[PDB]
């Protein structure tokens, strides 16, 4: 139950990041943005869990 | 044993009767096979009428 | 009776922790371990350690 | 299966299910006494009348 | 490539585009934190209900 | 006389687990089975493993 949003948080903080890592380097010479790719889990169950 | 190899050292036996009823049991946990009840059906377990 | 206690053998979440050796399986498999022993274990933790 | 490189395998215990089992088990438990209890209420009854 | 010899190249993040990810990103993040304390709130119902 | 002890063969609930195998009917059916002797049982525990 944790579990599927402890990594949307972990996920959510990680877009968060990868944002604010582009906006601080804004206008830096050379610099190539980032963005987060993410993924979700399966398993044997046919519930999701997470990100 | 310490080689990661086991070996077995033996199978249980086990023993029906013609009846059970008439066996004789002794002064402690056992029963003797007697007249009553003839010789016991010897063989392993998982297997048969055992 | 207790037939058996029976493990649950659903993989639980991948959690992203940032150290490097850490791997960890998410399907049937299992990691192989040994002793000092040199007895063979079977495990599904990944933090692993020099 | 495939294996991920810094990710690590959460356990698969559900809490709330633990829990709701847990509750269930201890009715069973308290039955279980319930009927130890009525089975030596049911002993001395016989044993205390004559 | 095709390079040049004076000119200097800048980032190629766009600045407002991320203004609006980063609203994006926060009221996810928040909806996130939403459903923890949901999850946990179940949880410490299944506790004091007892 | 205890004419005879009869069961109540309701479908009880199924719980869902989310192991493989672990098939289980809810209809009059049974499963077949049979044992290392060869004798032939029936059940609807349909907890099953290899």
């Amino acid at each position: 139950s944790f579990s599927q949003a402890v990594s949307g948080l972990n996920a959510a903080a990680t877009n968060l990041d990868v944002i604010g890592n582009n906006i601080a380097n804004s206008a830096t010479y050379g610099f190539k943005s980032g963005t987060a790719s993410f993924a979700d889990m399966f398993a044997g169950s046919k519930v999701g869990l997470g990100v | 044993y310490s080689n990661e190899q086991e070996q077995v050292l033996g199978q249980i036996v086990l023993a029906n009767f013609a009846n059970n009823e008439g066996l004789a049991s002794q002064g402690d946990n056992v029963w003797a096979a007697t007249q009553a009840s003839g010789v016991a059906l010897l063989g392993t377990a998982g297997s048969g009428n055992f | 009776k207790v037939a058996g206690i029976t493990q649950d053998f659903t993989d639980g979440t991948t959690t992203n922790t940032g150290r490097g050796l850490d791997v960890a399986i998410s399907q049937n498999g299992f990691f192989r371990l040994v002793d000092s022993n040199g007895s063979v274990f079977y495990s599904r933790n990944g933090q692993f350690k020099l | 299966g495939k294996l991920t490189n810094g990710a690590l395998e959460a356990s698969n215990v559900d809490l709330s299910k633990e829990l709701v089992n847990m509750i269930v088990a201890q009715r069973n438990y308290q039955s279980n006494a319930q009927t130890i209890k009525t089975q030596d209420q049911i002993l001395n009854t016989l044993v205390n009348l004559r």
